[PDB]
């Protein structure tokens, strides 16, 4: 559903500021 | 099987919903950021979204019942349906391309505080065939 597709885009974000 | 940094990555999943920071999400408060993330829920699609989580029942999703869907889902929707209803929340008018953009729109609605350039960088790390932009199988290669 939606709360978890948003989970996997802040993850998304997160795993980049990690470069 | 949850980690700290898990739970924590999964609060702030339901703080982006729980915008008065309560510990409860609101029908209004899931309208509220349903419409920010491009969508626009009908009335009763809002309160059956708060119903197949709210276990209780007291009309609201408090974060024990969002932490249990959330290890539910992270165990029963396969990797590829995941990411499919992501894309569709980052390409905001479905043409089957993430812009720059559009991605920027999301990283502010998500109150991510990047720079322009930052969001370029994150096209530009997905971005394979090089035509500046993020198609469904380059978002996928680069989520998992
Ligand atoms: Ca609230
Ligand atoms: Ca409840
Ligand atoms: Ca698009
Ligand atoms: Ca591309």
């Amino acid at each position: 559903g939606k709360f978890y597709a948003t989970f996997l885009i802040q993850e998304y974000f997160r795993k980049f500021k990690k470069r | 099987q949850l980690t700290e940094e898990q739970i924590a990555e999964f609060k702030e999943a339901f703080s982006l919903f729980d915008k008065d920071g309560d510990g409860t999400i609101t029908t209004k408060e899931l309208g509220t950021v349903m419409r920010s993330l491009g969508q626009n829920p009908t009335e009763a699609e809002l309160q059956d979204m708060i119903n197949e989580v709210d276990a209780d029942g007291n009309g609201t999703i408090d974060f024990p019942e969002f932490l249990t869907m959330m290890a539910r889902k992270m165990k029963d929707t396969d990797s590829e349906e995941e990411i499919r209803e992501a894309f569709r929340v980052f390409d905001k008018d479905g043409n089957g391309y993430i812009s720059a953009a559009e991605l920027r729109h999301v990283m502010t609605n998500l109150g991510e505080k990047l720079t322009d350039e930052e969001v370029d960088e994150m096209i530009r790390e997905a971005d394979i065939d090089g035509d500046g932009q993020v198609n469904y199988e380059e978002l996928v290669q680069m989520m998992t």
